[PDB]
């Protein structure tokens, strides 16, 4: 029975640690993305949660009919 | 000796010769704050791709 249908301890034993190591980091991925998206918030300094401003480029900078602008 | 100006030429952009060193902050600008540093590298795929609670892609 074990010969035919069944394997070893030893490939579920690092079956279970190759398992366990990537749900680990995929854990860890998580709440550092939590954290990382919580600064970017709040600060703005971050590629996320960027809010449009105005275009520069609209500004004309030519003489405009008084000194002054 | 005064000759009267012809239709169109008191209107022309005209150039100017100055001792007058040209203002360098005529609007008193403070300093522009510094931008966001800008992305970099290349695109490797997301570890254990989505994460999303049980998907394994
Ligand atoms: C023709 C057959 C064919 O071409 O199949 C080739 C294809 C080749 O498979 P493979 O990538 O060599 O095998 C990898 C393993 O299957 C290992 O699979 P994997 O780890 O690549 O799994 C992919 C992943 C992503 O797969 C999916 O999201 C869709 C899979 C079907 C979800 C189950 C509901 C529908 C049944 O599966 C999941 O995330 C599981 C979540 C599915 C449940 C979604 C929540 C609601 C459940 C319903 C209640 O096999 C199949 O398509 C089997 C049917 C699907
Ligand atoms: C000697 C006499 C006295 C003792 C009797 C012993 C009793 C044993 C017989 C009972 C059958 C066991 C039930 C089957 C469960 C096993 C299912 C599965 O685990 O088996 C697969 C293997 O497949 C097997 O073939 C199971 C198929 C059994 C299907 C039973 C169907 C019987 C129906 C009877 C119909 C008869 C004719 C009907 C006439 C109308 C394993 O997949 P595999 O990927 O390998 O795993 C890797 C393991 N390796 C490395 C060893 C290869």
């Amino acid at each position: 029975i074990a010969r035919t249908f069944y394997d070893g301890p030893e490939k579920n034993y690092e079956k279970t640690m190759a398992i366990l190591q990537i749900e680990a980091e995929k854990a860890e991925l998580r709440l550092k993305e939590l954290e990382v998206r919580r600064l970017m918030r709040a600060r703005g300094d971050g590629p996320w949660y960027q809010y449009p401003t105005i275009d520069k480029a609209l500004i004309d900078h030519s003489p405009k009919t008084t000194p002054d602008n | 000796g005064w000759v009267r100006p012809d239709l169109g030429e008191l209107s022309k952009v005209t150039k100017v010769k100055t001792d007058r060193p040209l203002p360098e902050n005529p609007y008193h600008s403070r300093a522009r704050p510094e931008p966001n540093p800008e992305a970099e590298g290349d695109l490797k795929p997301a570890k254990h791709g989505s994460r999303l609670f049980f998907w394994t892609m």
